[PDB]
């Protein structure tokens, strides 16, 4: 709901918006907000290592170690979005936040993840990155999500962050497009979220000094009004697409 | 100088830290 927009070391406006939040939606509220702004002392969090590509790794084990990464960065649920993603400017400046992001070595969301998997794999032409999001109905309102899809050696795959574990990573093995798309379709039914919109992205360049943006809104299906058959159909003409590396944006 | 900015950032660290974990066990409280 809330984004930071004072840089390191948040501003009080931001600080107070966010502890006025958690004391809202906490039933403990007040007082847990009590018990950790007003402890004289805090553990230091160890400060997890920004992982580097080693001989020793294949491309699973270096995603895996991306992956890991994030996992440790940790999943943010205080209400508050501590990097500024401006989902449009050029990449060399969402480089920096991602860069920034390896400093301050905060927790992230669904977004962030995407932009600083983009920053640790920007070293291995061999991946090939590109944006997946989502539009979801649940219960009355609709969510907006986004991972990073992965192509590499003739698979698909992604890496990303989200409160459930079965909507960010999965491993490179699904040989089509299509098939992934419709491992995270199904794993949204087990929490009985609808699929609405599925929205996908151009490879994402290799140099961090692009002055181009992300394009995230290359294919753009209401999967909702849709049957199995032509979804899969939509896909793979749209996969075979970014492979012979022919499009131009959106 | 930069004194206080680095032991600032430092605690509101320890903090969202410890807030996050107790909003991550709460969440699942909610979802079970």
């Amino acid at each position: 709901f809330h984004v930071n927009k004072s840089g390191f070391p948040i501003d009080s406006h931001t600080w107070e918006r966010m502890w006025m939040h958690v004391a809202k939606v906490h039933p403990k509220g007040g007082e847990m907000v009590g018990a950790i702004r007003n402890a004289a002392f805090l553990a230091k969090p160890s400060i997890p290592q920004v992982p580097n590509y080693r001989l020793s790794m294949t491309i699973p084990d270096w995603l895996q170690a991306i992956q890991n990464y994030m996992k440790t960065l940790q999943y943010n649920h205080t209400g508050t979005q501590f990097f500024e993603i401006r989902k449009m400017r050029p990449l060399s400046g969402l480089m920096e936040t991602a860069k920034e992001m390896t400093r301050e070595s905060l927790p992230i969301k669904c977004l962030e993840a995407v932009i600083l998997g983009i920053y640790l794999t920007n070293g291995q032409p061999s991946i090939e990155r590109f944006p997946i999001s989502f539009k979801t109905y649940f219960s009355g309102n609709y969510f907006h999500h986004v991972v990073l899809g992965i192509y590499c050696n003739g698979r698909y795959g992604s890496l990303g962050m989200s409160r459930r574990a079965e909507l960010m990573d999965k491993p490179l093995t699904f040989r089509t497009l299509s098939d992934l798309i419709f491992d995270f379709e199904d794993s949204y039914k087990k929490y009985l979220h609808t699929v609405k919109k599925v929205k996908i992205g151009l490879y994402v360049p290799h140099e961090p000094h692009s002055f181009q943006p992300i394009e995230w809104k290359q294919l753009v299906l209401n999967v909702s009004k849709m049957l199995r058959a032509d979804i899969r159909k939509e896909l793979e003409k749209y996969a075979r697409d970014m492979r012979m590396k022919i499009l131009k944006p959106a | 100088q930069k004194s206080a900015q680095q032991e600032l950032k430092q605690r509101q660290r320890a903090e969202i830290y410890a807030l996050n974990r107790v909003m991550t066990e709460l969440e699942q409280q909610q979802f079970d």
